[PDB]
């Protein structure tokens, strides 16, 4: 499915009503100056999806703010809303008729959409720490994006206890199963990633018998230089290693789209062009890139842009649209 | 500084009407360049030099100049 558009109501530097439409765009960068908002254009991506990474939200010189997000699935295209009153009440809707947020979130998690793992948004400043992290970080996500987390309870709680351990065995079998259903995937297509952004990386467990009680150790090689362990990467060298470990755990099932703050702050002009010439190269109909970029040698390269400004007599960001493809 | 000359093909302009579209300005200096010219006339709204305003989806973009542009 494709994220078609938006329509914000007073969400948060975005006074009164404001319409973003991403067109056949399947690479948009959302570019602007410093303070204009863009940062704010993603907080409500992740508003309207779920996620929690709130009246603080909501416009400020109105008591209640909402987002829309118009979601191509099939044919149809799906209208998904959520609101915030003042008080903090939360509501869903789909296509206008009220649901709940189990409702909401299966329609989500069953386009791919797991607002749990959050492996499709990047958010400001966080980039390198997806390869930065523990090695038991590392292991809560896999645990996290292939689903084995749920099993974590009962599994708890059946492994204190200790006929009672056949319980004990076929969940472990479940919960892990689960786990190398996505580790192992990711792991094969790492390394090609990697390389492409390029180079060599893998991914290590630790505790084989049950990777999920421990850490899986991350190991990427920039081309030119020979080490491994993450201490020694530089900051940009460490931002492509982690766009190459976000890019591969994706690739098992593949969200439909990526929202990426300001990956490339790290980045050589070089890289900067590589990671461009990826998201080009692999953009389509299925998957989107929406990236929000200060780098000209980023957003040159889009289908289109969202370019948002601040009307300072108004206090409100405010978003006008061009289209690249014909330039 | 681009921002620069973008403002000053823009002061000139506004001199010489009340409305300019965006596609107009870029014309006169001849994808790399339209994305440049797009964050610059982003850049002077936001300074407040500059007014934009747009219609639909991905029309025209409408520049009016401001006090401040001068
Ligand atoms: N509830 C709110 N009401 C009105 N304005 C808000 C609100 N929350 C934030 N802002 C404004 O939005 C700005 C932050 O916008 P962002 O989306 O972070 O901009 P940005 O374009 O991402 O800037 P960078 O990250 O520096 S490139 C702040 O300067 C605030 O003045
Ligand atoms: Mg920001």
């Amino acid at each position: 499915g494709r994220l078609v558009g938006l329509e914000l109501s007073n969400f948060k530097s975005y006074r009164g009503v404001t319409k973003v439409g991403f067109g056949e765009s399947n690479f948009t960068s959302i570019i602007g100056p410093n303070g204009s908002g863009k940062s704010n254009m993603m907080d409500a991506i992740s508003f309207v999806l779920g996620v929690r990474s709130l009246k603080d939200l909501i416009y400020r010189g109105p008591q209640s703010a909402y987002v829309k997000a118009f979601y191509q699935k099939g044919n149809k295209l799906v209208e998904l809303m959520r609101i915030i009153s003042r008080n903090g009440d939360t509501s869903y809707k789909i296509d206008g008729k009220t649901v709940s947020y189990k409702d909401y979130s299966i329609f989500l998690e069953n386009e791919n959409i797991l607002i749990k793992a959050k492996n499709f948004l990047v958010f400001q400043g966080d980039v390198e720490q997806i390869a930065a992290q523990s090695p038991v970080e590392l292991s809560r996500m896999f645990e996290e994006v292939s689903g084995s987390i749920q099993y974590k309870k009962e599994y708890e709680e059946l492994k204190e206890k200790i006929k009672i351990l056949n319980q004990f065995l076929k969940i472990k079998k479940k919960r892990k199963e689960l786990f190398e259903k996505t580790f192992d995937y990711v792991s094969d297509h790492l390394d090609a990633i990697y390389r492409e952004l390029t180079g060599n990386a893998s991914l290590t467990i630790e505790d084989e018998d049950e990777p999920f009680n421990a850490g899986i150790k991350y190991h990427a090689t920039p081309p030119l230089k020979r080490f491994k362990d993450m201490e020694y990467l530089s900051g940009g060298e460490k931002t492509v290693a982690a766009l190459a470990l976000l890019f591969a755990i994706n690739s098992y099932q593949p969200s439909p789209f990526f929202v990426l703050d300001e990956v490339d702050a790290a980045l050589d002009i070089t890289n900067v062009q590589r990671i461009a010439a990826y998201i080009r190269r692999h953009r389509n109909p299925d998957l989107q890139f929406i990236v929000i970029s200060l780098k000209n040698t980023m957003f040159e390269k889009s289908d289109a842009l969202v370019g948002v400004y601040r009307q300072q007599q108004e206090n409100s960001s405010k978003i006008i649209t061009l289209d690249l493809s014909n330039y | 500084k681009a921002i620069v000359q973008m403002a000053k093909i823009l002061r000139k302009e506004l001199s010489e009407e009340k409305e300019v579209i965006f596609t107009d300005v870029l014309k006169s200096q001849a994808k790399r360049e339209a994305s440049r010219g797009f964050f610059d006339i982003l850049s002077l709204a936001t300074e407040g030099c500059i007014g934009l305003s747009q219609t639909e989806a991905f029309g025209n973009i409408k520049i009016d100049a401001k006090p401040a542009l001068f």
